[PDB]
């Protein structure tokens, strides 16, 4: 009996079995609709499509998130969603396999009970629990203390963990993360000349920011460098063949993390929400979150950012702190990780909610077996 | 909950010194004789029960992991120390140590000193000029044109294959 990993986000789904050591599917978390073409359809035709054909067709197709925010807010296109993800990418029958799914820091009562819901009665699954995405990274990192920077496609959290529990007051929510940076990417590459602003140039935007973006160090320094200098330039061939130059976009995009009024957003930036969080913690545990902020998401992956981190931390925590930033290669993967680890467990067992206890306690349960 | 693993039912049960292994994704004790020989490929559990004067126990739960152990040992090992503290009413003081750099008091654990040797169970894992813009769109139009749906899919219809739960 194997059981399932799904890690459901804003901009992917990680999917496969527990005991891998990766997840199997990756793919988008979207479903396609088809536009209008001149004439109305025209029926029988595939009215629909989801992940990585939806991409493919976006130039037809208009696309739709079912989870904003890393909140599940389209219920209707996530149960597609999962549908796909069962049938279609891991080839599964559902009723087979007990699943973990994951769910956002603060996570609304009725989300995590209608999830619950999903999976038993629409997917009949024989067992199911729900992890908080923070804390598997953390577990997958060899730990039960820290603080998590965890930052994806469309929300950015800071979750301190005690003893191998989030503190929900201390847990600050940013809604920025990588599809802002994909977007404004767009806007300052149209700024020098690269207009690349329709659905079909966007994969060309976001392979841009995922090979050639990164932190700069000190970010005014490194302005005046590229100013000053062709030295930080970097050409990229686009699809067709032409090649494109492109210089300080480099690490204005990422900055934006640090400085969110780059794209109009009043928000703190990231090193401070990192240090709001501990500062709501008990003066007790501080110190060991200080020493183990632990990096989680692909919006982490910029080079540079650790480093950069390291240095706003310090600045703002007393002197006597030592600062330590835990950045894992594989941070793409981290909550799929920790879920794979956790499901496989000896002892995860008797943790699985049941089908038997879903028939007889209903939706509810979660709030008392997934905690 | 409640997890019923052995080990579980034997852990801080008495003073003493506790130690396990991770091997595979379980929680397995190691020899009394071996202890203090950790492997630098593995990651172990240690659970130091101490008599309180007050007649309960008291409980340091330690989590070592080797230079060498792989992602799924440590991180197990950690949500291993996590599981016992809470089976334990959530009393133990945990403690992450890592080879080289453990705290006196683990060390002091272990009264002929901590000895590490190589090795370990295996993993439980299984230039063009202007941008021409218009010359792009063309050629991004025609390798959509080109894609194919795919045929294999099975059809989501909405269909609830599960017990409707009803409040009594
Ligand atoms: N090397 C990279 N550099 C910068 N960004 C990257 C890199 N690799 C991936 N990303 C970005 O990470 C995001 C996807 O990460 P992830 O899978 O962690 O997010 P998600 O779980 O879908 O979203 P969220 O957690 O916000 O709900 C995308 O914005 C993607 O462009
Ligand atoms: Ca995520
Ligand atoms: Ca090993
Ligand atoms: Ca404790």
């Amino acid at each position: 009996t194997t059981a399932l990993v799904c890690d459901n986000g804003s901009g992917l789904v990680k999917a496969g079995f527990a005991g891998d050591d990766a997840p199997r599917a990756v793919f988008p978390s979207i479903v396609g609709r088809p536009r209008h073409q001149g004439v109305m359809v025209g029926m029988g035709q595939k009215d629909s499509y989801v992940g990585d054909e939806a991409q493919s067709k976006r130039g037809i197709l208009t696309l739709k998130y079912p989870i904003e925010h890393g909140i599940i807010t389209n219920w209707d296109d996530m149960e597609k969603i999962w549908h796909h993800t069962f049938y279609n990418e891991l080839r599964v029958a559902p009723e087979e396999h007990p699943t973990l799914l994951t769910e956002a820091p603060l996570n609304p009562k009725a989300n995590r009970e209608k999830m619950t819901q999903i999976m038993f009665e629409t997917f009949n699954v024989p067992a199911m629990y729900v992890a908080i995405q923070a804390v598997l990274s953390l577990y997958a990192s060899g730990r039960t203390t820290g603080i998590v920077l965890d930052s994806g496609d469309g929300v950015t959290h800071n979750v301190p963990i005690y003893e191998g529990y989030a503190l929900p007051h201390a847990i600050m929510r940013l809604d920025l993360a990588g599809r802002d940076l994909t977007d404004y990417l767009m806007k300052i590459l149209t700024e020098r000349g690269y207009s690349f602003v329709t659905t079909a140039e966007r994969e060309i935007v976001r392979d841009i920011k995922e090979k050639l973006c990164y932190v700069a160090l000190d970010f005014e320094n490194e302005m005046a460098t590229a100013a000053s200098s062709s030295s930080l330039e970097k050409s990229y061939e686009l699809p067709d063949g032409q090649v494109i130059t492109i210089g300080n976009e480099r690490f204005r995009c990422p900055e934006t993390l640090f400085q969110p009024s780059f794209i109009g957003m009043e928000s703190a930036g990231i090193h401070e929400t990192t240090y709001n969080s501990i500062m709501k913690c008990d003066i007790d545990i501080r110190k060991d979150l200080y020493a183990n902020n632990v990096m989680s998401g692909g919006t982490t992956m910029y080079p540079g950012i650790a480093d950069r981190m390291q240095k706003e931390i310090t600045a703002l925590a007393p002197s006597t702190m030592k600062i330590k930033i835990i950045a894992p290669p594989e941070r793409k993967y981290s909550v799929w990780i920790g879920g794979s680890i956790l499901a496989s467990l000896s002892t995860f067992q008797q943790m699985w909610i049941t089908k038997q206890e879903y028939d007889e306690a209903g939706p509810s349960i979660v709030h008392r077996k997934c905690f | 909950m409640v997890v019923e693993h052995p080990e579980f039912l034997k852990a801080g049960k008495e003073p003493g010194l506790q130690i396990w292994r991770v091997e595979k994704f379980d929680l397995v004790p190691v020899p009394t004789n071996l202890y203090g020989d950790f492997f630098t490929g593995d990651a172990y559990v240690i659970l130091k029960t101490v008599q309180l004067r007050n007649g309960n126990l008291q409980y340091d739960l330690h989590y070592w992991l080797g230079n060498e152990c792989s992602q799924d040992e440590s991180g197990a090992a950690a949500i291993f120390t996590v599981q016992l503290d809470d089976y334990l009413n959530g009393r133990a003081v945990q403690h992450r140590e890592v080879q080289g750099f453990e705290s006196a008091t683990f060390l002091g654990y272990f009264k002929s000193g901590l000895k590490y040797k190589k090795g370990g169970v295996a993993s439980g894992f299984g230039p063009t000029g202007p941008f021409k813009r218009e010359e792009l769109l063309d050629h991004l139009e025609k390798q959509a044109k080109e894609f194919k749906d795919r045929e294999d899919l099975v059809p989501y219809t909405g269909e609830k294959r599960g017990k409707v739960w009803v409040p009594k």
